[PDB]
């Protein structure tokens, strides 16, 4: 769509470091 | 009837977690908006401020 | 003493030039030919003989040329017990209409800071009737306390059950000082003490003075109305030598006021756009409230934190002028949960186990805890759902729940708001209660039960009620 | 004395005219008795910061040349002594007899005056002496965010000192040094007072630059404070200084400098703030032999709003230090106290500056906090004990284990003997909760019953074998007994 | 020579006024009266005769109306065979206390740069030993090396590890500028050389000239301890025809000094904060630091990502001026992997199959679109469960980390924090172990066998090790 | 929005003024500033202008002085006074719902209530969308 | 870089004046500004020195102007103009893909289309990184 617009990438929710990102290193 | 109550529930499940997803989401849109908007707010006041003070 | 005319007026600032005897800075410069006393205070030596100078009233009507007279001394107001009951503006003048007020001796606005020898270090609990300030984050006795919050949080709500529960019982006398807050508030203040007795115009029982330096005031004035309280205040503790009880309010106002004085008063404008000397001024004013060797002065300074953003230099700047920080938030208002103080932001230095007591310590610990799991958790359940967490999980975020609505307590301040009376619960019912819930007593109990109730006594006896 | 006529005095700048003598950065006297240093020397003025506050100086008053570069009064008479910025006692107990005076602005050793940090600086706390130690000559910051033990830390390292400096051998002597910046007087009066009730004030020089003293001194302040402990690096003797709040000297430095018209940069902190802490900082060093051997250790304090670390200020000092102490409120409010995150705090080793008796038991135990964390970040268990819950009990017990309280700083020793419990496994049966109670349990019962093997341990540097069977016997016979 | 007189003292800025004729800009003046030698480089014509000038050491004790005299020419270092070994600082000192550096010939720290038909076309490869390097982003002989990274991530450690294996094999003289770094790291460097036997204090074989401008140097001594560096460098490379490996620490101090003086200097500030003048002044420094036809100058510069933000102009602005970029990312160092090269953002000119060769090129592509699949894995495992994935997944999650692990290369620098002895992978072991785990060969093999190895020889070995341990 | 900053700028001020005729006379008034927002605008354009440092969203630091001291007139008056009042009802306009920034806030700190309007219920076709969980009056 | 800012600053004007000779006589030309952005940053440098007012980023007011000026000198003359033709490639290097920067705002609002590569897609085995969706021709 609208290059404007923010755009995630591959690896975000590890990169982020939020419960997600820790959930998924530790499983 | 347990395998198709799984399914099921496993697909309101991901349909409810894609909503708070959405919520969540469009709130933080939001916050972003307004922090990009404050960063080149700041960066234009600190260097109208280094040209006045010259 | 030396007549000086104005040769500039821009906003608040006033820039005068004096033929001979340059006034010293932080003087009170009177301008002559104007209906209502406007002083001038000092504030820089440009140089040219001319003085740079911030006014404590309106400048409108002023002209060029128009003859200053110095009074060779700073701003001085009306101190001593004849102030107790009156109300005061910024330089001293009663606003009460009730008559001079005649004390026998009279102050400067400015002074010094107790001195490093005759600071004091005792420290005890006050204990507020507030669940989670006695717990989370009791109050020291003469130490410096501050109510953060942004706008429409309970700042004032939160200050005036202070006043309620503790300077009513206060043995010594009290100064309560606005600073940039909305008139009607003072006004509702001024009468509720008079019905209370706190404040009585018939016989000189009064037990707290009052300075006002509300939002109407210019911006030069609402910078000094804090110093007038608290040099009111600093009588007491030092020559009277009687305990006192400092409420400020919105102490924020006061570096409000300096951010727009600054930019008149010449100086390359800081981080946002404050002052360049926030931390500075903001010190030399806290500094002076300090308990001493010769009394004590326990400070209930509300802070308002601009854009409820506590990075904001003005809030955090007034972090490390206070023993006991209370954080309230918006979003656990918008949860219902009133007070709402933030259970793992708030902090007090009194908060140790050789000083609270053991048992105190370990149950907020505790408490502090399993909210600080649940906070962790949070992100999980926002997106899973709560199925998708340990039975133990659930526990924790059962248990964690009762104990952030059983922080909630009725105000008796608020009982005109929410209908429901207010609740003064004591100190050891507010540690007992928490050691119950923390253990799983209540586990049966439904969370709606612990909300907006007294002792855990009134949550049970809710909870039944709740067939 | 060549003087100069004050032209404008504002805001603590007096714009002199005159002083056409004046050395830059040269302190400079006022009429009233007020101090100033010259800074912006301008082709027709110089620009003066006082030293306190500026009401008394007015337009006019006349500027007496010192003939000095601000120096601070530094020896050892100042030990015990709550000192200003320039080294004015404000503890009331007289006139401090200092004979030397060293400038405030001395540059750092050189590369050669220099050489690797080989002594252990003990600090009490069982987390920073075991995972990320602290050796003499190593500059490591305490960054955490407010009301996060940060002065905690340091205060308990003050205390640690004492076991040491009441003894006899001067190599292990520690001279401390605080510096207050910013800190109000009653913050720290208290300080001052914990000192003085542990009997750690003799050793210790309390330089205080509180909200009420003049921006211009709380920025001379880290300075003064680095020169005093100087005069004992340079001297053969060991110093520790920790310059709480580096941030609050940030901010005296952008009033300061923009106050003198100096223009802003990056959030209004003058463009060398960089090099404002980078020149403090630099000093801290190891003198090689030739050069007496002392060294001097510095402990920045570093507050960051939020926990971003990414910040101007934090990520300046960060570059500067060699390692960095990370405190975070997470972890205090859930329980980790000292809420160090070992995860992420980092230390360079100090070309071996732990004790190896410590290295043996702290190495394994790294490892397993490690892989422990590495693993138990989920909360959402299933089922696997001989792999996961195995490693994720013992990490549990580690962390008990480097849960430590307030002003009571360990030994090493005693912390070898606490980690070596937690770490052969010892504990690993013991209660979770109750991993605390047999820590206290079991130093008491070390330090009465077996005193003898604590001072092996200390004499020796290293628990040999037979110390090893010695702990052994010891952790097994009270873990049996541990519950009547 | 035209005296002049000091007019101003703020900060580092000096103005000094010259009556009769007045310095040419980039000339060095010389403060007459003080102790030590200070000297004050001219930035800026202001007018009325009077020149802006930049301290190269600390302005305290200046007094206005001190005398300064004109050198003539920008400052001017000791330069020749005889740096070798020696310690010298921005204004070419020995600070080595060592004695005076005997050179025959004087050479200024300002020149002007190769000239475009003066720039060689050839692209060799320079196998450092490293797995990461060697593979995915190979480093070239006389191509400039860039270690990108923050704080603590592995710059010095990587560097001197570079240093250790690479140049002390050079038979070519090495030139190594600390510009801005910490003094005890400059120590550090300077005993281990004297060891490891790179610098010779007994006899006159010293391989290694040393010039240090620490972050205890003001901010105009650290804006020019790159250039005295490279100055050397340009000797070892004009008047010697000979191979020189320049390695300079956090170049990044280079940019940031000149922002500390900047707003002193006059300018008016730019985004973020940097001085207005950072690409210019970077090329200005960066293009003399080429291989021209005449010699070759193998250039290793840590770059300082701050706040490990690549996007920040001192770090963005370098990327174009480097051939071979090595990222060292935060994360993989907090895994644990080291070095901790980031293995999708690590680049380098002479990745090309034709040459660095086909199979090469061939195994580096495929653990670069592994690792990204790997990537993309994780969003996945986040939400389902690793015991959800389809075997496809595992398999390719299973490889990626085996991977990631055996990228890990124990490091001879790092023996002192590891304590793992140090190993060097040589390309072709890199390349077939690299082969085989992308086939599948050691899928057997655990993950831990991968981690803290060298070639994939010891990482069998270590699998029996921990088996014979079970 | 064609008519001058500045006018736009004393227009509340010129409109409570009338109003405090009748607050002193006696009488009870009610002042609509309907767009305060847009007043604050305006004084922001004046400010920087006037070359005066800009503060949070280049609002000068001024802006609260701007509708504190508008605000304050508004008063119910004893009855010595004439027991007159100047009930006040200020209009902010928010964007996305942004009641945490610099001029939404500002204003909730002088009025001594809100009556907050979502976008959410008036597309529901809740009119008026009156958020009762977040209105209040003192 | 060697090069002055000036130098840096008239390049791309200076290569497509060069250009315009195979337009302006029937030719059909390319031009490639390989890193316009750098130009822009030439150009902030000169006007920053020359004391003239900053603006976003501190690029001065008129770079968009600049690029324009540059940009639009692109065309396909007509027949009774030659019929030549003045293709143009601009390049602008976006940080970690921020597209709505100042010099990218402009360059993609004057441009005819862009081509957007992407690392992911470089290092996912799409060689060339062209996303397909983002990439677009007018
Ligand atoms: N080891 C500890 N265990 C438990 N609580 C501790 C410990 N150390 C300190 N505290 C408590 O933590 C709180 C904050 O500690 P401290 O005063 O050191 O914080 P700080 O970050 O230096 O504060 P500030 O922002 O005021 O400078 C105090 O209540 C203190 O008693
Ligand atoms: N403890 C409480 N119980 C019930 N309502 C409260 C409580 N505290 C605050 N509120 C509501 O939130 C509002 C907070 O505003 P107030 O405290 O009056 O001013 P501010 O918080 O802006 O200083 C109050 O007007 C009140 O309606
Ligand atoms: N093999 C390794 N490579 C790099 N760093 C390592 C390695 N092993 C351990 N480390 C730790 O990582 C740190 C990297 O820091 P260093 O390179 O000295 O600073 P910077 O990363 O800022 O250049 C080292 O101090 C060391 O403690
Ligand atoms: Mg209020
Ligand atoms: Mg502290
Ligand atoms: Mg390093």
């Amino acid at each position: 769509d609208t290059p404007e617009g923010v755009r995630s990438g591959a690896g975000a929710v590890r990169d982020a470091g939020g419960a997600f990102g820790k959930k998924e290193q530790a499983d | 009837e347990s395998t198709t109550s799984e399914q099921s529930a496993r697909m309101t499940a991901m349909d409810n977690a894609s909503k708070n997803a959405s919520e969540m989401i469009d709130k933080l849109t939001l916050t972003f908006n307004r922090t990009r908007q404050a960063v080149i707010t700041k960066e234009l006041i600190e260097i109208i401020s280094g040209a006045a003070a010259l | 003493a030396a007549t000086g005319r104005i040769v500039a007026v821009i906003g608040a600032v006033v820039d005068v030039q004096f033929d001979e005897g340059l006034p010293p800075i932080l003087n009170a410069l009177e301008v002559q030919g104007r209906e209502t006393r406007l002083v001038l205070e000092v504030a820089q030596h440009l140089g040219e003989s001319t003085v740079r100078t911030i006014a404590m009233d309106g400048t409108e009507g002023l002209v060029r040329g128009q003859k200053v007279l110095d009074s060779g001394a700073p701003i001085k107001i009306p101190v001593g017990p004849e102030t107790l009951g009156r109300i005061m503006n910024v330089i001293g003048e009663p606003i009460d209409e009730r008559g001079p007020i005649k004390t026998k001796q009279f102050a400067a606005i400015h002074a010094e800071a107790p001195e490093f020898m005759e600071m004091s270090v005792e420290q005890e609990i006050l204990v507020t009737g507030i669940k989670v300030v006695d717990l989370l984050a009791p109050y020291a006795k003469g130490g410096k306390i501050g109510l953060f919050g942004g706008a429409g949080v309970g700042k004032t709500v939160l200050i005036m059950e202070l006043i309620n529960n503790v300077a009513k019982a206060h043995g010594g006398y009290s100064v309560f000082a606005g600073v940039g807050e909305r008139t009607r508030e003072g006004n509702d203040l001024y009468h509720e003490m008079i019905e209370s007795g706190v404040i009585n115009l018939k016989d000189a029982t009064s037990k707290v003075a009052l300075v006002y330096g509300q939002m109407n005031e210019p911006p030069g004035a609402r910078a000094r109305v804090a110093l007038t309280g608290l040099t009111v205040a600093e009588y007491f503790r030092d020559q009277e030598g009687q305990d006192v009880l400092l409420f400020i309010d919105n102490i924020f106002r006061f570096t409000q006021a300096g951010s727009e004085v600054s930019a008149l008063l010449g100086r390359i404008p800081s981080a946002v756009g404050y002052q360049p000397t926030l931390a500075t001024d903001m010190g030399t004013m806290q500094e002076r409230i300090t308990t001493t060797k010769k009394g004590s002065i326990t400070s209930v300074q509300a802070i308002y934190v601009p854009a409820d953003d506590l990075t904001d230099p003005a809030p955090a700047t007034t972090f490390a002028h206070l023993d006991a920080t209370t954080v309230l938030s918006r979003a656990i208002a918008e949860l219902g949960i009133y007070p709402a103080v933030d259970p793992l932001d708030s902090t007090s230095r009194i908060m140790d186990p050789n000083i609270v007591g053991s048992e105190h310590y370990d149950v907020a610990r505790g408490v502090q805890k399993i909210l600080q799991d649940y906070k962790s958790l949070q992100d999980i359940i926002a997106i899973l759902g709560m199925d998708e967490l340990s039975e133990e999980d659930k526990l924790t975020v059962s248990r964690a729940r009762k104990i952030q609505r059983f922080l909630s307590q009725p105000f008796q301040v608020a009982e005109v708001f929410t209908g429901h009376l207010g609740k003064l619960v004591p100190l050891k019912e507010t540690i007992k209660g928490f050691q119950q819930i923390l253990a799983g007593e209540y586990d049966h109990l439904p969370e709606q039960a612990f909300y907006m109730v007294g002792p855990i006594e009134e949550a049970v006896a809710k909870a039944d009620k709740l067939a | 004395e060549e003087t100069g006529r004050v032209l404008s005095i504002g805001d603590g700048i007096a714009r002199v005219h005159g002083l056409r003598n004046v050395q830059a950065e040269e302190m400079v006297e006022f009429s009233s008795g007020l101090k100033g240093m010259s800074l912006n020397l301008e082709p027709d003025n110089v620009g003066v910061v006082v030293f306190g506050n500026d009401k008394l100086i007015k337009e006019g008053d006349i500027v007496k040349r010192t003939g000095a570069i601000v120096d601070v009064p530094v020896g050892e008479e100042l030990l015990g002594r709550v000192v200003d910025a320039l080294g004015n006692a404000i503890d009331g107990k007289g006139p401090i007899g200092s004979k030397t005076r060293r400038r405030v602005g001395l540059k750092a050793p050189g590369i050669i005056p220099r050489i690797s940090v080989r002594e252990p600086m003990q600090t009490g706390i069982k987390a920073v002496d075991s995972l990320v130690p602290i050796g003499r000559g190593q500059r490591e910051l305490i960054i955490g965010d407010r009301q996060t033990g940060k002065t905690s830390i340091a205060i308990d390292t003050i205390i640690n000192q004492k076991r040491f400096n009441d003894g006899t051998d001067e190599k292990k002597k520690l001279y401390c040094i605080y510096v207050a910046i910013g800190q109000k007087r009653s913050t720290v009066a208290q300080l001052v007072k914990r000192l003085t009730d542990a009997d750690a004030m003799k050793y210790t020089i309390v330089v205080s630059a509180t909200a009420s003293d003049a921006a211009p001194l709380q920025y001379l302040a880290p300075y003064s404070g680095c020169s005093m402990g100087e005069y004992f690096r340079d001297n053969g003797k060991h110093a520790l200084i920790i310059y709480d709040d580096l941030s609050k000297q940030a901010v005296a430095y952008r009033q300061m400098s923009l106050l003198l018209r100096r223009p802003p940069g990056r959030e209004a902190y003058p463009g060398d703030v960089f090099y404002l802490h980078s020149r403090l900082l630099e000093r801290a060093a190891k003198m090689n032999d030739a050069f007496g051997g002392g060294s001097l250790t510095a402990l920045p304090v570093i507050e960051t709003q939020a926990g971003d670390v990414s910040a101007y200020i934090p990520t300046n000092v960060i570059s500067i230090t060699d390692g960095q102490i990370f405190l975070e409120t997470e972890l205090f409010y859930k329980g980790i106290r000292p809420a160090i995150n070992v995860g992420l705090s980092v230390s360079r080793v100090g070309s071996a500056a732990q004790t190896r008796a410590m290295k043996q038991v702290a190495g394994t135990m790294k490892l397993e906090l490690a892989q422990y964390r590495e693993v138990a970040a989920f909360a959402q268990f299933g089922d696997l004990d001989a792999a996961t819950q195995q490693l994720l009990s013992r990490g549990v017990r580690l962390t008990e284990l480097l849960k430590q309280g307030q002003y009571a700083p360990m030994a090493i020793e005693e912390q070898v003997a606490v980690i070596y419990a937690g770490v052969r496994g010892y504990l690993d049966k013991l209660e979770p909760s109750k991993i605390t109670k047999f820590e206290n349990a079991f130093l008491s019962h070390v330090i009465s019953q077996h005193q003898a093997l604590l001072g092996k341990i200390r004499a020796d540097g290293k628990i040999s074998e037979e110390t090893d069977a010695k702990l052994k016997e010891i952790v097994t016979n009270f873990l049996a007994g541990f519950e009547a």
